[PDB]
């Protein structure tokens, strides 16, 4: 993880406010003022607050910016579809010894009802296995907002090698979809009792599990 | 000023001396307490000098200036003021924040 | 005002050196001094500092500064006859694999005689793979659908893009979602197309993915059906 702190996505209906929190610690955030990018969807970052809480050239007043202790905020009030973007917190961390930033928050300015994601596991064909080779496949769609976040576990051990995951994508009909893969050894797949991919969308979680038998 | 700093000094701190683009990057060093301070993070080779609270103008020393923190002054007993900002205080004609 | 523009090649092989060139535009980094930087982004995530140049326009010199997790791999120079910064990376693995922008750091007044730090102008960024794959057809394996049901077909191990899925040669659309590939750490390309289908269906209508590879001239189309268990 980054060492700044941001929640993977925000929303809210048109004309409503949205904060987006960034919490680091008594070596950055603590000792250090915070900038804030954003990035419109196929753009470059670009400046949008300094120094915690001035607008850069060009900013609406609808963006406003703080910080207290070891976290900043970035808020945007009277949302518009125009927002909806990649919003990164950026400052210096001692620790480190350079610039860091933020993972991101993904704003979304809700255009339909929010919608839960259908999750299908598939298990490694027989012809793969026949090919010596192993790969699960978490199919993960149907959700709105276009954010989640896939966790992979062998039994109980976390799982991180091996694994790839989709930015979500827009479907005929609107809703996300994604993708998640985990690369395994035949071995691998058959010395362990299952395998889960768990899926957290608009912070609640479900899991999907398959075992070799 | 900072242009050729790679690396900011935290609040308390200063650059020993400016930075330049031969140099080896000057050590951060702490402001004297009690008489300089930066409350901000900065990549200059100053401290911001500590404010007074003259007696003359109806103030005291309400918390002393800190490495981080610039000297915060109240009135005097029996003076006053309304505004949030107090270049002075005036007499009692009531709290230090208030006139009776 | 200051612009910039990143270049470079796109596809860079492992052990081999990225160079990426930044072009100032509207201003002359000699003039005064300049602060430039590189930060990458691998696709899908978030951004990352790789490192800085102070630049002295009149000395012609500059001095850098690092991100230390880069291992020393990272170099920046300047070109001032062609207003350009450069960025080095030497000995790129799967992982260097991103999106590379420049941009400017300025020293931003607060209007109370405080400065501070941050990239102000950036680039529109170059694209920079790395893999040491040759051109390669992929292998499709059948996603096997265990009142509705998901099928699909595992399109594995490809190079380089794009790869393009119909299912029943274009007759069936309806419910069907082919997604944008990962690539892997092996620096070979992965997707999966998939498609819900009433589970009545599956005895009856027969579903095939067919997937073309224009670059390896392969086409393969896949039958996927019922898991026998
Ligand atoms: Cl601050």
């Amino acid at each position: 993880q980054s060492v700044l702190t941001q929640p993977p996505s925000v929303s809210e209906a048109p004309r409503q406010t949205v904060t987006i929190s960034c919490s680091g610690n008594s070596f950055n955030i603590g000792r250090y003022p915070v900038n804030w990018y954003q990035q419109l969807p196929g753009k470059a970052p670009k400046l949008l607050i300094y120094y915690n809480n001035l607008r850069f050239s060009g900013v609406s007043d609808r963006f406003s910016g703080s910080k207290s202790g070891t976290s900043a905020s970035l808020a945007i009030r009277d949302l518009l579809s125009e927002d909806e973007a990649d919003y990164y917190c950026s400052t210096w961390d001692d620790t480190l010894k350079g610039w860091v930033f933020g993972g991101g928050t993904k704003v979304t300015v809700l255009g339909q009802p929010k919608a839960a994601p259908s999750v299908t596991l598939f298990p490694p064909s027989s012809e793969e296995l026949q090919a010596n080779k192993a790969t699960l496949v978490c199919l993960i769609s149907d959700f709105y907002p276009g954010a989640v976040t896939v966790a992979w576990k062998a039994d109980s051990s976390p799982v991180k090698a091996g694994v790839e995951t989709t930015t979500p994508s827009k479907q005929s009909n609107n809703k996300y979809a994604a993708s998640s893969y985990l690369s395994l050894t035949p071995e691998q797949w058959k010395s362990h009792r299952s395998y889960s991919c768990q899926v957290t969308h608009e912070g609640s979680t479900v899991e999907k599990t398959v075992a070799p038998t | 000023d900072g242009q050729f700093c790679h690396k900011p000094c935290p609040p308390g701190e200063r650059k020993a001396r400016d930075c330049t683009v031969n140099g080896d990057e000057p050590d951060c060093v702490p402001c004297q307490e009690g008489k300089e301070y930066t409350d901000k993070a900065h990549f200059s080779s100053k401290c911001r000098r500590c404010r007074l609270c003259d007696e003359g103008h109806g103030l005291e020393v309400e918390i002393n200036c800190t490495r981080t923190q610039n000297t915060k002054c109240r009135c005097k007993p029996n003076f006053f003021c309304n505004s949030t900002v107090c270049e002075h205080c005036d007499p009692c004609t009531c709290t230090l924040t208030s006139n009776t | 005002q200051l612009q910039l523009q990143e270049s470079g090649p796109g596809l860079v092989k492992p052990s081999e050196t990225l160079s990426l060139t930044c072009t100032v535009s509207g201003a002359s980094i000699s003039a005064n001094s300049y602060y430039g930087v590189w930060v990458r982004q691998s696709p899908g995530k978030g951004l990352e500092w790789v490192g800085s140049i102070a630049y002295r326009g009149n000395s012609n010199s500059g001095s850098t500064y690092y991100n230390p997790s880069l291992k020393s791999r990272a170099t920046v120079s300047v070109d001032t006859s062609k207003n350009q910064v450069s960025l080095r990376l030497t000995s790129v693995t799967a992982a260097d694999t991103a999106l590379y922008y420049c941009a400017r750091r300025q020293l931003l007044d607060d209007g109370t005689g405080y400065q501070w730090a941050a990239f102000d102008v950036w680039g529109q960024g170059t694209m920079v793979t790395v893999s040491s794959a040759s051109t390669k057809g992929p292998s499709v394996f059948p996603l096997a659908p265990s009142g509705t049901a998901a099928l699909g077909c595992l399109v594995k191990d490809y190079f380089p893009e794009p790869v393009t899925v119909s299912w029943n040669s274009g007759a069936l659309t309806s419910g069907v979602h082919t997604f944008p590939a990962v690539l892997q750490s092996s620096g070979l390309y992965s997707l999966s197309s998939v498609v819900t289908v009433p589970s009545s269906s599956l005895g009856t209508q027969t579903y095939i993915c067919n997937v073309n590879h224009k670059p390896s001239n392969t086409k393969v189309d896949k039958k996927v059906e019922p898991k026998s268990c």
